[PDB]
């Protein structure tokens, strides 16, 4: 999930620009609801996910907000200390403390139900994985208990009229999830919120605790810890679940890291590339964004620097030449199946080895599969997801900056072995596979492109329509399922504020028993394709301009 | 008219509420999320629920049962009969406005019962305030907030001191799994802020 905001400092023709790509993954019907609500303290417009009360998305013509996933750590495990003797009681503070428990029944269509218990102790329910008769282990949520408290704070920030009233309701969203925030003035704002653990000394929030009491947190951080910044002096704020702040830890999933690569920085790039960029300019962002491949900017250099001093016809010099002459924006063959430009594949190749080679090599097995993954992978139907870094090709990434990089190597990835050997081997691997599949001649290689698809089950794997609705776009674009951009007051305009999105494939779900697709049903599918959008109504008039139909509805409580 | 919802749509079909109570605003929003979404929100209150075997069979079973191991329904139910009045009209009307559509698709469900339904076999319920908050707690919260692999990283450290001894092993999961790193393009610049808190990264827990 990306977002910028572009403040007073670096808008042109407007004040402040808010452009938000949540990505949760593509799915038929939308990801997001759109709507509007005018009346009892509201007055908005936007867009939301599975329709919230709140709208995540949105503006209210004084200011707008958006979210990003915060990816902070506010999760810990605490393993408890259990008794044969004692089913049902977890040792803390000195005493057999009774769990908390639950029967649940599975009722199983065409199938005959299942009932089994649900386990809890007070730092949270248990696990079902590496359970023994002494031992189980209890997921700690900082956020526990104020689930609710999170999803009115996303209501009632929408009546919020500056940044005090905001910063209020941030407050009270224990979820960790980065907020942002824009006004018609130009001030823009960001927030990294969430409730996270005031943890005991020596905590390594990495690794589980014991349960047995001198462990517990100490309680709850105060919102004065949360990464904020309000108007910063760079003009503008970019996150795409990068880090929020200097010093400030991740998420403890293996998997998940803040480290020098970022693809982040391919937001921060174009945004400083001009020094005031309009709303078309912070729009078109999406549509770079969404075709840069994110690992030649990393790698270039050090691709660059192997093969530096190899002559002319070495074929592992033509393959890193091909990738100098290439800005890394993918781009579809005329076939709609096949990239211009064989650069991602010459990466994804090469990456592969090299990741077998370093750190693949120096993690012990299975572990070591944890970081094999280049980050291309994908099905026929292409991802489920944004495109990233992978985990291995980040700490690939330090270990290739050498002394330039802050973390200490205490193993060698490259166990010994040069370098520039061990990168050209790799260059050597990619030159077999490439010209044995695709012949010698690199200019008329049509490698295959990444596609899209609207899936019919939602990000569960839950189908929420019927498997014929899935919905496919040729060109996979790492963007968000949807995309909103708020222009605080825009000098071309008789509004002070002008606001669009894109809801694909459309409004409405609604298919009729005969098998009548609704009109709303994907009017918006080409539209997020080329990437465009549609105007969001918020003032009376211009609702009441572009009305389609109305209904009145009389109701007592 | 303190009872008036007006719903007005817009050339994209996006609905637009006005109302003058809290409870009749999200009545109305609730009405035409079950217009637009009524099988969408169906399944995904089932998602969020743990109760999709119900309709789709022993193949989510698996499914069902994580579902539930991941949350304490009695815990919502509670922070939602602590909700001020105010609050509690968010979710009650929101429930009420689904019911109201609700009601009148299975009244009338040859003409205005989603084909989903038809083709799943089974017909939409009533709603409650537990329903709705769900949607949000099970997704925002039990899925986009709840991200841990801390027993994964005590074996990954673990066999790495193995491999590498105990000094060296540490200092390997630091290299791989680092707590921070500084040179992590950050949202807000080292000139603006700088996270104050310090951590361990030596699991002196144990
Ligand atoms: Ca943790």
């Amino acid at each position: 999930s990306n977002m910028w905001v572009i403040g007073k400092s670096k808008a042109q023709d407007a004040k402040a620009i808010m452009v938000n790509g949540p990505q949760a993954g593509w799915y038929a019907p939308a990801y997001t609801y759109g709507i509007g609500l005018h009346g009892a303290g509201y007055d908005v417009t936007g867009n939301t996910p599975f329709a919230y009360p709140g709208l995540v998305f949105g503006h209210n013509g004084v200011i707008s907000w958006g979210s990003t996933a915060g990816f902070g750590d506010d999760v810990d495990i605490f393993a408890e200390r259990l008794s044969a003797e004692k089913p049902g009681y977890y040792l803390h503070n000195g005493k057999w403390v009774k769990m908390l428990s639950r029967e649940e029944t599975i009722t199983v269509k065409n199938g005959q139900a299942e009932t089994f218990t649900v386990w809890r102790t007070v730092h949270g329910n248990i696990l079902q994985t590496d359970q023994t008769t002494q031992t189980a282990y209890a997921k700690s949520r900082a956020w526990d208990g104020k689930e609710l408290a999170s999803l009115l704070a996303w209501t009632h920030q929408m009546k919020a009229k500056n940044w005090q009233e905001w910063t209020q309701q941030a407050a009270k969203q224990a979820l960790t999830i980065n907020w942002y925030y824009a006004d018609v003035n130009g001030n823009i704002g960001y927030v990294h919120t969430g409730a996270y653990p005031d943890r005991q000394s020596g905590h390594d929030p990495r690794l589980p605790v014991p349960g047995t009491g001198k462990w517990d947190w100490k309680g709850l951080l105060p919102f004065e810890m949360n990464p904020k910044v309000y108007n910063p002096q760079s003009g503008y704020i970019a996150n795409w679940n990068n880090s929020p702040q200097k010093d400030y830890p991740a998420s403890d999933l293996f998997a998940f890291l803040w480290g020098g690569a970022d693809r982040v920085t391919e937001i921060d790039r174009l945004l400083e590339q001009k020094p005031r960029l309009t709303a078309d300019q912070a729009w078109d962002v999406i549509r770079q964004t969404s075709r840069q491949d994110l690992n030649l900017r990393l790698f270039l250099p050090t691709l660059q620097a192997a093969t530096s001093g190899l002559t002319q016809s070495d074929p592992r010099r033509q393959l890193v030449e091909t990738l100098t002459r290439w800005d890394g924006i993918n781009l579809l063959n005329d076939d709609g199946k096949t990239w211009q430009q064989p650069g991602s594949a010459i990466l994804n190749v090469w990456l592969t080895s090299m990741l077998k080679r370093t750190v693949v090599a120096a993690v012990p097995m299975p572990f070591d599969k944890w970081y094999s993954a280049s980050g291309y992978e994908t099905t026929q139907d292409g991802p489920t997801g944004s495109l990233n870094i992978s985990v291995g090709a980040k700490i690939l990434y330090e270990a290739v900056q050498g002394d330039k990089s802050p973390i200490p190597q205490a193993v060698d990835l490259f166990a010994g072995k040069p370098q520039q050997e061990v990168v050209l081997a790799a260059l050597e691997d990619t030159w077999e596979t490439l010209s044995k599949r695709y012949g010698n001649n690199v200019s008329n290689w049509k490698t295959p492109a990444m596609a899209l698809t609207f899936r019919a089950n939602n990000f569960f794997g839950v189908p929420q329509a019927a498997a014929e609705e899935t919905r496919h776009q040729a060109e996979y674009q790492n963007r968000g399922t949807e995309n909103d951009m708020i222009v605080f007051s825009p000098t071309t305009s008789d509004r002070p504020v002008l606001a669009w999105d894109v809801v694909a494939p459309g409004q409405s779900g609604f298919i009729a028993p005969d098998g009548t697709v609704d009109k709303h049903y994907e009017d918006q599918l080409k539209m997020y394709e080329n990437f465009g959008r549609k105007s969001l109504w918020l003032t009376k008039q211009d609702v009441e301009a572009h009305k389609e139909s109305q209904e009145v509805l009389h109701v007592q409580r | 008219s303190s009872s008036e919802i007006k719903i007005v749509r817009d050339e994209y079909g996006m609905p637009h509420i006005y109302a003058n109570d809290t409870w009749h605003l999200f009545y109305g929003y609730g009405y035409v999320v079950a217009q637009d979404r009524l099988f969408q929100m169906e399944m995904a209150r089932r998602s969020t629920q743990g109760t999709v075997a119900e309709v789709l069979g022993k193949d989510f079973v698996k499914f069902d049962k994580d579902i539930r191991r991941n949350y304490w329904p009695d815990a919502i139910r509670a922070q939602i009969a602590a909700l001020s009045p105010e609050d509690m009209s968010i979710l009650q009307g929101y429930a009420d406005g689904m019911n109201a559509w609700i009601d009148k698709v299975n009244t009338n469900p040859e003409t205005l019962l989603p084909k989903q339904f038809n083709t799943f076999g089974f017909t939409p319920k009533r709603w409650e305030p537990f329903d709705v908050a769900m949607i949000f707690v099970g997704t925002m919260a039990n899925r986009f907030s709840d991200s841990t692999s801390e027993i994964d990283n005590l074996a990954l450290l673990t066999a790495l001191k193995d491999k590498y001894g105990v000094s060296q092993g540490m200092a390997v999961f630091n290299q791989l799994k680092w707590l921070v790193n500084p040179s992590a393009p950050t949202t807000i610049a080292v000139q603006e802020s700088n996270y104050p808190l310090k951590f361990n990264q030596q699991n002196s827990q144990t």
